[PDB]
């Protein structure tokens, strides 16, 4: 179950 | 007893291409489970074990939405390191991220995984605690910063701790004699006469999973490195894998000798010699 | 920066002359991703080559598995050989059946 990531970089 | 997840995900700028290349691969105990390619003609997560097809089409919709979302914050995010890192246009580019879980043998977390590398090297990386991070290089102390402002870390520790946990359970219900599995290696030794007076042991196993695997030799001993050669461990194709470690020797002097194979699918250590 | 590639030539099962088999050629520890890998009979390029999906190791680096289908013979040599920007020029590696 794939992982949506928060802030960007 | 123990299980893990990961998604592994790439995104690959070159200098000319509109867009960069984005990948994802979702593994179970170590094992391709599924894969996201945005090269492919129209770009879904897709089964990579049998065991997966279970899944009805609701389950995919939502997993490939979320791969899209990833390749636009993988998109985002290459640009800000770009600038980060005072690096022109016209180059190639690397942006790596490691997944989420291990549990142990009663199917609790033992431990939450988030790393993230650019160009090959580790950039940022949140700690064990689930709570702080680690950041080497003076230009990721912007997204440490930014990260650590905007409470990131909470976003993927629960995540890891909640999702991760529970779809790896439902994972393993899933396909439960394809990962409950382990191949033991078949081992054997050849003979090499090398220039005179002296000649090559070469102990293989074949045929073994998962890939980690130790050889030894012992001259009748407890311990050999002088010129022991040895291969990193290799695949077959098939699934198992393949290693060799071999000693240099006396001729006629080679019936003292002895390899040991080490397995997690043998009982004990593996023991044998040249076999004229 | 650049990661130079490791390389393995070996068959999938004990070779023996005159028995189809599967030639590999396994390449490890790179970055960039991109590389290119020829197999080869007697110098030339084999048409016919498989070649696995871009997986990662934990240490970042990729890693490649190239295949082919061959029948071994007392007289042909086979080898892989690899293009990668770790190396100014390319990587030759011959199979040896030991």
């Amino acid at each position: 179950k794939a992982l949506y990531n928060f802030a960007t970089m | 007893g123990p299980h893990s997840m990961r998604y592994f995900e790439t995104a690959v700028s070159r200098p000319g291409l509109e867009e960069p290349r984005y990948i994802s691969v979702g593994y179970v105990d170590n094992k391709e489970f599924v894969r996201f390619d945005s090269d492919a003609e129209n770009p879904r997560y897709e089964p990579r074990a049998p065991w997966m097809e279970q899944e009805g089409p609701e389950y995919w919709e939502r997993e490939t939405q979320k791969a899209k979302g990833q390749e636009q914050w993988f998109r985002v995010s290459l640009r800000n390191l770009l600038g980060y890192y005072n690096q022109s246009a016209g180059g190639s580019h690397t942006l790596q991220q490691m997944s989420g879980c291990d549990l142990g043998s009663d199917w609790r977390l033992l431990r939450g995984y988030l790393q993230f590398a650019y160009e090959g090297r580790d950039y940022i990386a949140l700690n064990e605690d689930l709570k702080t991070w680690t950041a080497a290089d003076m230009a990721a102390q912007i997204t440490r910063r930014k990260w650590e402002q905007s409470g990131a870390a909470e976003h993927y520790k629960a995540y890891l701790e909640g999702e991760c946990v529970e779809w790896l359970h439902r994972y393993l219900k899933n396909g439960n004699a394809t990962l409950l599995r382990t191949d033991s290696p078949k081992a054997h030794v050849t003979h090499h006469p090398r220039s005179k007076g002296e000649v090559t042991l070469r102990c293989w196993a074949l045929g073994f999973y998962p890939a980690d695997i130790t050889l030894t030799w012992q001259l009748n001993g407890e311990e050999l490195t002088q010129d022991m050669e040895l291969v990193e461990t290799r695949p077959a194709g098939d699934g198992t894998f393949q290693k060799w470690a071999s000693v240099v020797v006396p001729l006629g002097k080679e019936q003292n000798y002895t390899c040991r194979v080490y397995h997690e699918g043998l009982p004990e250590p593996l023991t044998l010699r040249w076999e004229p | 920066i650049q990661k130079t590639p490791q390389i393995q030539v070996y068959s999938r099962h004990p070779p023996e002359n005159g028995k189809p088999n599967i030639l590999n050629c396994y390449v490890t520890q790179f970055h960039p991703p991109h590389i290119e890998i020829q197999m080869l009979k007697n110098g030339k390029k084999i048409p016919k080559v498989e070649m696995s999906d871009m997986s990662f190791s934990k240490d970042w680096s990729f890693y490649i598995l190239a295949h082919t289908e061959f029948t071994p013979t007392e007289t042909d040599t086979y080898a892989c050989r690899v293009k990668h920007d770790s190396m100014a020029e390319p990587k030759t590696v011959y199979w040896d059946r030991d």
